């Protein structure tokens, strides 16, 4: 007779991943136009 | 009485004297400033490989 219960990680090293990892579709969209707001930055500093 | 006659003389021409002195040190602090911006880019050579 055996009675007892356990728990365990997914050992995320390993496993934990395989996954959408929603750093991407995200990073390749438009982090680069986005950060081109340094033309109203540049304009808004210009009259500042 | 006469002491106080001084209002006459003093008044206006003290007032004329803060007006000319406001009127020459407005112009004289006038602290000009001439500036720019450029957006220039800067290059970094990546490696091929």
């Amino acid at each position: 007779d055996i009675n007892f219960y356990t728990r365990q990680v997914i050992d995320p090293r390993l496993c934990g991943g395989l996954a959408f990892s929603p750093k991407l579709n995200l990073f390749r969209y438009l982090d680069a136009m986005s950060l081109s707001w340094n033309r109203s930055r540049l304009k808004i500093s210009r009259a500042t | 009485s006469l002491w106080l006659s001084f209002r006459y003389e003093i008044m206006p021409l003290y007032y004329q004297s803060q007006d000319v002195l406001d009127v020459i040190a407005n112009s004289t602090s006038e602290f000009m400033t001439s500036r720019d911006f450029v957006a220039k880019a800067i290059n970094i050579g990546i490696p091929l490989e």
